[PDB]
RNA sequence: UUCGCCAGAGUACUACUCGCAACUGCCUAAAACUCAAAGGACUUGGCGGUGCUUCACAUCCACCUAGAGGAGCCUGUUCUAUAAUCGAUAAACCCCGAUAGACCUUACCAACCCUUGCCAAUUCAGCCUAUAUACCGCCAUCUUCAGCAAACCCUAAAAAG
RNA sequence: AUGACCCACCAAUCACA
């Protein structure tokens, strides 16, 4: 994935400026996972970030 | 380069438009003395249909 | 078709020698003899000694400087010495030029038994009659 | 159509779905009559084999045999399925390889 | 047998088998392939496995200010040399046998899609840098040759833009595929269209077109929503600029005729001060995100009406059955609410 | 504004029904099964015992001269024949590869022999073995035919011209 | 008067560190 294939990337709600990109700017809704790429289990736990 | 569609505006429109774009680079001397002085009609390109029905001209006879 | 010694039209992009670019029935008409000797001629003898000989020599100096031979061999028989002339690419160093010059002259002479000059008249790149 | 006659006839309805050669079922079991063997198509040439089967439908049905060899003998139950086969003209069913008494295919000894 | 043997050229061109009759009429498989690999590529004048080093040739002909003799190598520096020169071999083998990769435009052994990079710059020096190509269709296309048969050309169809709102297809055909590529690039940037942007996303308002049999039909969105479209109008809109998009194409999906269509459908926009200057209104926008509040988007230059508009209760606008359908959420479709890629 | 019709192609102006002064009939009108197309218009070729013009210069007819096809020989094919080569084999093979076979040539047949067995070296020499439908080399042929082809430009679209 | 079937266009380099 994007997510997976930098371990450098961490998914916390800390960094504001990863999650960020995975919600949508105007529309303020979370990208499903097929729009990024991301792997079920990182879109799960983005959205609990995010939240 | 420009825009070798005849069919699409006037050169007017073509051009100014390309301008726009940023596309040409180099404002044409015709251009300038267009804005400043226009032609009555835009000489936008139009299909010559031939008239059918019950249609006719407005040319009035001269009497 | 004729095709003996020809070099066919390409897409137009085909570089080619002076040589290359004339088929055969231009010989003794517009281009001249790769070879010169006495054997030929009406009254003379030993034509087919040279003419191995010939084709020894081509197929040497082909392989003697690899890569740097710019058109066929010329070779000039004059009264028992046979002067090599040849079109030579710059390639080698002229350390290299002149080992090969030296050691070639001293080997044929060695073999046919006669004096061997050789001279190398260098071209930039091969030289473009046509297409190109 | 104009509004009355899109009126009179109704909306258009999907016909059902026409049924095949297993009746609707995913497999069928059957006992094999006969072992033949059948050539294909024009374009293109071998010869296949296949059986003759009954079915528990009772319906009697031409059959074909996946894979490279095979032992089948009259009075063997094998479960049959439906993909059908391009080449052989009038064959819409196909043995189950690995089940009652088709097995699997062996691999080269 | 010296005499027997010949010239490398001569036995490559003898090997590969170009220039025969199975090639012509496409008498055997494109699957079969072989290669020509030159075979002086590694060697140096005066290396022989024998092992001699010249004066002249494989050493420097002075060492310590005097004339080296002629000399032999060992017998295992002799290996190792042969040893370097097959490791050569061996890497120039697996430089051969890698395969470049082609960035897949649409499917893997579509042409469609994919970037031929900036068209070529004109006579004049005038040079686009800020260009990209597309290819839309490449096809193999026959003509029937009195002499040959079946003659094979390639013609492909191509569009290029700025992304500023300068886009521009063309066509170009030719014997060779890298040929026609060239030929229609540089064709394309003869015919540009400027596409009138709202707001630099969107198109201006909702066009539906019939060119020849193929409809297209546009609808206006948003700013989040990207280019939901068939995937050669994504490509076109991603040339000119339209960052978010709605169109349905029915009827034939011929692509010549669905960019032509296109095009003309998108030239033929009207903006909006257009539309004020022609009304000679304000014309007003209201955001549903914004409230009531009224902007004003365009004002017409010149003198404005105090005539209000005629008020139709009732409009007679042409409808489509497709729109309404959806509006009354009779659209049942599971094609349609799929979740796809990101534009 | 209406009405009548049309949901791939075959099967099928068919099978069964109802009605009909029709009794080898009209009307109404399926399915199994088979196929992955079936259709419409165009484009460039090629072709036409299609029409109209213009030709043929040893050339079709009209016409001129000398021959072949019948005889003997000479030489080549095909067959048949031999233990006993190969290649060409409508035009574009047939005194052709051969400006050349008693041994040699020679590739064939039969007996016999020899196995790092032409060379500086080489688990290597050597192969007239198969494939001319893998080929280079040479050619034949349309042909004393006039076209082929890169780079561009044009066409309410471009297959192409 | 006649003349099995089958025949065709879906792969990309070289050169340098
Ligand atoms: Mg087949
Ligand atoms: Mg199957
Ligand atoms: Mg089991
Ligand atoms: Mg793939
Ligand atoms: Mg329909
Ligand atoms: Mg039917
Ligand atoms: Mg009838
Ligand atoms: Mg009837
Ligand atoms: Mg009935
Ligand atoms: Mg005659
Ligand atoms: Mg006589
Ligand atoms: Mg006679
Ligand atoms: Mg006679
Ligand atoms: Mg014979
Ligand atoms: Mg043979
Ligand atoms: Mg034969
Ligand atoms: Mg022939
Ligand atoms: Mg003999
Ligand atoms: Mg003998
Ligand atoms: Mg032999
Ligand atoms: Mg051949
Ligand atoms: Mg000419
Ligand atoms: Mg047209
Ligand atoms: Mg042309
Ligand atoms: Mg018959
Ligand atoms: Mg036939
Ligand atoms: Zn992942």
């Amino acid at each position: 994935c994007p997510i997976c294939r930098d371990q450098k990337l961490h998914v916390d709600f800390r960094n504001v400026k990863l999650l960020e990109q995975f919600v949508c700017a105007h529309t303020g809704i979370i990208f499903h996972a097929p729009y990024t790429g991301v792997c079920m289990k990182q879109h799960k736990k983005l959205t609990q970030a995010i939240q | 380069a420009g825009s070798r569609l005849e069919t699409v505006g006037s050169i007017f429109s073509r051009t100014r438009d390309l301008i726009r774009a940023g596309v040409l680079k180099e404002k044409p001397l015709w251009l300038d003395i267009y804005n400043a002085f226009p032609p009555l009609r835009e000489p936008v390109f139009r299909r010559p249909r031939l008239r059918y029905g019950k249609a006719k001209a407005a040319v009035q006879d001269i009497f | 078709k004729n095709r003996a010694a020809r070099v066919r039209v390409s897409k137009g992009d085909k570089p080619v020698t002076y040589e290359e670019a004339h088929a055969p029935h231009y010989i003794a008409h517009r281009k001249g003899w790769l070879s010169l000797h006495t054997g030929n001629l009406d009254g003379e003898d030993h034509a087919a000694e040279r003419t191995v000989e010939d084709v020894f020599l081509r197929k040497f100096m082909l392989g003697t400087f690899p890569g740097c031979l710019a058109d066929q061999l010329v070779l000039k028989r004059r009264a028992n010495q046979l002067e090599i002339c040849a079109l030579v690419l710059r390639q080698l160093p002229p350390h290299k030029f002149y080992f090969l010059v030296g050691y070639s002259e001293t080997l044929l002479s060695h073999f046919y038994k006669c004096p061997v000059h050789l001279h190398l008249q260098t071209v930039p790149s091969k030289v473009v009659y046509k297409y190109i | 159509a104009t509004l009355n006659q899109m009126h009179r006839l109704g909306p258009p309805k999907h016909p059902p779905g026409k049924m095949g050669p297993t009746a609707g079922r995913p497999q069928l079991k059957g006992v094999v009559l006969r072992t033949f063997i059948r050539k294909p198509k024009k374009p293109n040439s071998a010869n296949r084999k296949c059986c003759r089967v009954r079915l528990s439908t009772g319906r009697e049905a031409v059959c074909f045999i996946p894979g490279e060899g095979h032992s089948l003998q009259e009075h063997h139950v094998v479960l049959v399925q439906g993909g059908r086969t391009q080449d052989l003209p009038g064959v819409k069913l196909t043995v189950v390889r690995g089940k009652y008494d088709c097995g699997h295919v062996q691999k080269k000894k | 047998s010296f005499f027997t043997k010949l010239t490398a050229d001569e036995l490559w061109k003898g090997a590969l088998a170009e220039s025969g009759a199975g090639a012509r009429k496409g008498r055997g498989k494109r699957t079969k392939k072989k290669r020509r690999k030159d075979l002086n590529r590694g060697q140096i004048i005066g290396e022989g496995r024998h092992g001699f080093l010249w004066p002249g040739l494989n050493i420097p002909l002075m060492r310590n200010g005097a004339v080296q003799t002629i000399a032999q190598r060992s017998k295992e520096d002799q290996e190792k040399v042969e040893a370097d020169m097959v490791q050569q071999r061996e890497e120039w083998d697996r430089r051969r046998k890698m395969k470049v990769k082609r960035e897949r435009g649409w499917s893997g052994n579509t042409w469609g899609g994919v970037s031929l990079g900036p068209p070529d710059p004109g006579p004049n020096g005038e040079t686009y840098d800020d260009f990209d190509t597309r290819i839309l269709e490449v096809r193999n296309v026959f003509n029937m040759t009195a002499k040959e048969g079946r003659k094979r050309s390639v013609r492909v169809l191509v569009a290029v833009g700025n992304g500023k709102g300068a886009a521009g297809f063309a066509i170009g055909k030719a014997t060779e595929r890298a040929d026609a590529f060239r030929k229609a690039k540089n064709r394309a940037v003869h015919y540009l269209h400027y596409i009138e942007r709202y707001e630099d996303h969107t198109i201006y308002h909702d066009i539906s077109l019939k060119f020849k049999r193929t409809h297209i039909k546009m609808k206006k969105q948003p700013r989040g929503y990207g280019l939901h479209c068939h995937r050669a109008i994504m490509t076109i809109c991603r040339l000119i600029g339209i960052k978010d998009l709605y169109a349905k194409v029915s009827g034939s999906v011929n692509m010549l005729n669905l960019t032509r269509g296109l095009f003309l459908g998108l030239s033929r926009q009207e903006t909006h001060q257009q539309l004020a200057d022609k009304k000679s209104l304000h014309v007003v926008e209201f955001r549903e995100e914004c409230g009531p509040l009224p902007i004003v988007v365009a004002s017409p230059q010149g003198a404005l009406r105090k005539d209000p508009e005629p008020e139709d209760e009732v409009p007679d606008i042409t409808l489509d059955w497709e729109d309404v359908k959806a509006a009354q959420g009779m659209k049942r479709s599971v094609w349609s609410g799929l979740k796809r890629a990101a534009t």
